[PDB]
């Protein structure tokens, strides 16, 4: 996630945050995808992370199961 | 990882345009289980790998 | 109120549990049935006339009946308790010997079949174990799970029924019509088992049973049993002659041969019944049968 | 008796896999019903409880064969056809005995 790499950038500057413009941007594209397995089509599972699944239910599951 | 199922197979083209319309990006991974022919899935190849300029790009 | 467990069975498990009000010991035979399915037959009426009509007919050679209750799934039978049967006398246990006591077995068996044939009832379930014995030694039958009310005409019915060891020759070929000879065939088979204490007809299916019966008794010819090639389901075997019945059995008198030959007749229209069998020269001699007190009982 | 305990153990393991599969469905249903950013730590601990459940199952099992039985084990369908019994017994040496026919 982008929240983990942000803490490493703040420690490199040594008592100083990277402005603050690019801090709120770290919430756009996430890690999502599809996997083909025994289901002979698609099995929806990506990575062990958790922010990559929360922001998706309000688009595809809301219009079709 | 929370796995799902299949929605009548045909429903697939409409999902590729609704995810990219907002902001997240999709990335269909690997693995498969349909249309097989070359015997199995391990064929024949020597395990002695060479050329470090290709192994580093392979693991990446 | 469960008391003790006995054994299993063909399609009903025998349970020795004391019923209510009536202090008599009841041997409940629970029939495995269904109830989970929607449009399911559930209870089979093959024993409906047994636990509803036996209360009216009273006979000492016929098993008794008290009440009946159930609900499709578990149909608990209410029948009187019996001590031992007949298979334990021959099979496995060979210590119990009956010196000249077989006459009392066939005398009380023909009287039970004669009372059922008078009321137009056939016991289409003969096998070497239904002859249940009580404490007093009264020979009674088991259950009527395959009874039927017949009449003068004989039409087509079920096939491939009855225990394969005791099968009539006309039933193995799949004949549509039958008669009194169905219940009169196993009468001599049970008598043939108590003599040599060995299975007289150790056969398998309908094809193997035809080989054992024909190689010992013979093949029905035209003069013996007519109307044989007209049946569709027919097989051609060897010209089996006929082994005599007075040399196979060791302990067998002259009067005993006059009844065994009449029971193993291949002609159902000419086969002896129950009234003519009790009036033979075997059941009217000096060696009288025992009432039931001197008859030994298994351990 | 050994084969009966092995077939029964497959149903016990199959039921736990179905509950674990249905557990991920309940987490996705309530993932956004009452979550407006602060509720996100429960999803991270959801796989941790699913990973430890699989570790406690792969060890106490002698690798059961891949079968397709029913974990609930109910009135399974056979054939419901008048198939009778054996293939006409078919003798060869000494005959034995075959159970009678029922309705």
């Amino acid at each position: 996630q982008t929240s983990d790499i942000t803490e490493y950038l703040r420690k490199l500057s040594k008592t100083g945050v990277p402005d603050g413009i690019m801090q709120f941007i770290k919430l756009c594209t996430v890690s999502y995808g599809k996997v083909k397995l025994v289901l002979k089509h698609n099995r929806y599972f990506v990575e062990s992370c958790h922010p990559d699944v929360i922001q998706h239910l309000l688009q595809d599951p809301v219009i079709r199961e | 990882t929370v796995s799902f199922e299949v929605k009548q197979e045909m429903i697939e083209e409409l999902q590729k345009r609704c995810i990219h319309l907002e902001y997240p990006l999709l990335a269909e991974y690997d693995f498969r289980n349909d249309s097989v022919n070359p015997d199995i899935n391990i064929d024949l190849k020597p395990t002695a790998v060479l050329r470090p300029y290709q192994e580093k790009s392979l693991r990446k | 109120e469960k008391l003790d467990f006995l054994g299993e069975g063909q399609f009903a498990t025998v349970y020795k549990a004391r019923d209510k009000n009536t202090n008599q010991i009841v041997a409940i035979k629970k029939i495995k049935l269904g109830h989970r399915s929607e449009a399911k037959d559930g209870i089979n009426r093959t024993a409906l006339r047994e636990i509803k009509l036996l209360q009216e007919l009273s006979h000492p050679n016929i098993i008794g009946l008290l009440d009946a209750f159930g609900h499709k799934s578990n149909i608990s039978l209410v029948f009187d308790f019996m001590e031992t049967d007949l298979e334990v006398i021959i099979k496995d246990n060979s210590l119990v010997l009956t010196p000249s006591h077989i006459k009392a077995y066939m005398l009380m068996t023909l009287q039970g079949l004669e009372y059922l044939h008078q009321h137009w009832i056939l016991h289409r379930d003969l096998k070497p174990n239904n002859l249940l014995l009580d404490e007093n030694g009264v020979l009674k039958l088991a259950d009527f799970g395959l009874a039927k009310s017949f009449g003068s005409p004989n039409r087509a019915y079920t096939h491939q029924v009855v225990t394969r060891w005791y099968r009539a020759p006309e039933l193995l070929f799949g004949a549509r019509m039958y008669g009194v000879g169905v219940d009169m065939w196993a009468v001599g088979c049970i008598l043939a088992e108590l003599l040599l204490r060995v299975p007289f007809l150790p056969g398998d299916s309908d094809l193997d049973q035809l080989t054992r019966i024909f190689e010992t008794l013979g093949t029905p010819t035209e003069e013996q049993w007519p109307d044989m090639c007209s049946l569709p389901d027919y097989v051609t075997f060897k010209s089996f002659p006929g082994i005599p019945l007075h040399h196979i059995f060791s302990a067998a008198g002259d009067d005993l041969l006059d009844l065994i030959q009449g029971l193993f007749l291949f002609n159902p229209c000419a086969r002896i019944t129950a009234t003519q069998a009790l009036k033979m020269k075997y059941f009217s001699n000096r060696p009288g049968p025992t009432p039931g007190c001197q008859l030994p009982r298994p351990n | 008796q050994e084969n009966e305990q092995r077939r029964l153990f497959i149903q016990k393991e199959e039921q736990l896999q179905q509950i674990l599969k249905r557990k991920n469905k309940q987490a996705f249903l309530d993932e956004l019903e009452s979550s407006d950013l602060p509720v996100a730590l429960l999803l991270a601990q959801h796989k941790d409880r699913s990973t430890q459940l699989e570790m406690q199952l792969e060890k106490p099992k002698p690798v059961k064969p891949v079968t397709f039985s029913t974990g609930i084990k109910m009135g399974q369908h056979i054939s419901l056809a008048p198939i009778h019994k054996l293939e006409e017994a078919l003798y060869e040496y000494q005959p034995l005995q075959i159970e009678t026919y029922g309705p």
